[PDB]
């Protein structure tokens, strides 16, 4: 199928970086982190299949924005 | 000088529900405070200060040398005088006139 099949195991390179809430040469975050834009280059079924994976990514990174946000800011005990 | 203990306690407000971060701020507090506890405890039990880096509270004076034969008589001015409290070093739980 390699002839007839055209898309960019180099995904999975960068993978590990983008899914840690980073930056990544072929994933980039944009508006304070709240989308994350598939590149050209990923035809159909991979940016579908890559759209469920990146749930993970992007609410992870919200939760250390919060985290790192209110580390000891808050004053009261419950939160 | 005295000051790291009101530090130590205005930065363990943020982290009163932490409690790894509240084990290793009590610890550190119970440690760096040893010594003023030395210090209180020798005042109580025998009446002695011993550090000479006027860190504690009670601020005992020496009397000039020109003045020591006019203090020698009229000790009561060397015992109610010479002896005083450095408001600045004072803890909260201090911070009462009849304590």
């Amino acid at each position: 199928i390699e002839p007839y099949y055209d898309t960019l195991q180099t995904i999975l390179t960068y993978l590990p970086y983008t899914m840690l809430g980073s930056d990544s040469k072929i994933f980039t975050f944009s508006n304070n982190y709240t989308r994350l834009e598939i590149p050209k280059d990923i035809n159909n079924s991979f940016s579908s299949l890559l759209r469920e994976v990146f749930e993970f990514a992007i609410l992870y990174k919200q939760l250390a924005i919060v985290v790192d946000r209110y580390k000891g800011t808050l004053v009261s005990a419950i939160k | 000088g005295g000051l790291l203990l009101q530090v130590i306690q205005e930065r363990m407000v943020y982290y009163k529900g932490d409690p790894t971060s509240l084990d290793f701020l009590t610890q550190l507090f119970d440690i760096v405070s040893s010594d003023y506890i030395g210090m209180l405890n020798q005042w109580l039990l025998e009446g002695v200060i011993n550090d000479p880096f006027d860190e504690f509270m009670i601020r005992e004076k020496r009397v000039p040398d020109s003045f020591m034969e006019i203090f020698q008589s009229k000790s009561e001015y060397y015992w109610n005088e010479l002896f005083l409290i450095k408001i600045d070093g004072l803890l909260n739980q201090f911070q009462n006139s009849t304590i």
